């Protein structure tokens, strides 16, 4: 179950 | 902070050289710094500031999980006993992932939130402050963690509270703040109707408001939805 | 160093969970704690040290390549000015990847190097003396240049010289020293037909080395094998 | 131009 990924900006 | 004696405008500068460089442990330092300046954050500082220590988190997340997983196949039936090295590495670990997330909740109360008052802002950061706890309820075992999942469930919540009243139902941020808080719910909450609901009602909500939105509006909440709808294949 | 208070035996523990939670700071900081715990390492052992620092330092090389390259491109014609933040930050990473080439080179030579006498390990801790001189070499620009270039060859030539005489030429370790020797004439030297001519002549005689070989064995060497032919391919 | 890899014990 994935939350927001927001790894890159 | 190390970084009390660069200007503001050289931390951000740096926090997007160390983004490109893959070295998050810096990008969150030099962000950090730019908080403790004391000004509030724009849209795009606000950006580099969750990307960093989304990063930082994430690798400790990751560790911890791949310990926690060894430590529990340790204490099976049929296991030899190996020492304390697991259970006291992924404590070290553990014990390193709090304080990083401590440290964002610090900076989110000292005082970004409360400096905060248009909509874009504030469910940005009260979004984050629920990230960071449910990232502590996730090791929780203690006294607290009924109390850190309820201090995720209430920021969450005035977060989404504000974004129903104040943002449309594409707004990315809106979007992300439900689809997180529905994890919240699944994941964290033991309640995985709310999550399942959360999710239908925001995706489906979302569709009926595409029509108003420009292309690149349009990419950008179809992205987020189809988050939403991946986890709803996965929970259904 | 912090680490003189665990057993050797938990230190190497550690490093093998933290390789599988893909902590190579931590790994690279509890092989460092074994290496002064003053016993000669295993084979074992030796190889965890070589992964441990060698992601470390990968990590480095790879940020001060990204932050190298947009340093060159905002000293261009038709450039604008941006600060010194780039160059200082190219120049942090830099000394951070200084210090740990730094730091193990100083574990070979307090005194990995002088206590080892079989050719599998000496001509493994000489390898990496080459290699992390190499790595020097690669942000080297000073009056000292052209001394880490002669410190890296000689270290490699000492290893090469040993390996030719104690070991087959299908050996990893011997392999894998000549593709990094012929890295460094090809990348650190300036002598790109030395690069090619060790390459084809250690590819060559492993082949015909090759039929002595169990299966496992000839994994082992084909593999290595193969990046040496990627390599010739590449330059030629 | 690649070393050896070596990342992975
Ligand atoms: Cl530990
Ligand atoms: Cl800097």
């Amino acid at each position: 179950a994935g939350s927001i990924p927001g790894r890159r900006s | 902070g190390a970084m009390g004696s660069m200007e503001r405008a050289s931390l951000i500068q740096k926090a997007k050289l160390a983004e490109q460089a893959e070295r998050y442990e810096d990008m969150a330092a030099f962000m950090k710094g730019a908080v403790e300046k004391g000004e509030e954050l724009s849209c795009e500082e606000r950006n580099l500031l969750s990307v960093a220590y989304k990063n930082v988190v994430g690798g400790q997340r990751a560790a911890w999980r791949v310990l926690s997983s060894i430590e529990q196949k340790s204490n099976e039936e049929g296991s030899e006993e190996k020492g304390p090295e697991v259970r006291e590495y992924r404590e070290k670990v553990e014990t390193e992932l709090q304080g990083v997330c401590d440290t964002v909740l610090g900076l989110l109360d000292s005082h970004l939130i409360k400096e905060a008052g248009d909509a874009e802002s504030r469910v940005f950061y009260l979004k984050m402050k629920g990230d960071y706890y449910r990232y502590l309820a996730e090791v929780a075992t203690g006294d607290d963690k009924k109390r850190i999942i309820d201090s995720a469930r209430s920021a969450y919540q005035e977060a989404m509270d504000i974004s129903k009243k104040e943002m449309p139902p594409t707004n990315p941020i809106r979007l992300g703040l439900a689809l997180n808080f529905s994890v919240f719910h699944y994941e964290i909450a033991n309640s995985p109707e709310e999550a399942i609901s959360l999710a239908k009602t925001t995706f489906d909500e979302a569709m009926a408001d595409l029509h108003t939105l420009s292309e690149d509006s349009y990419k950008d909440s179809t992205l987020i939805m189809q988050l939403l709808r991946d986890n709803l294949t996965l929970w259904t």
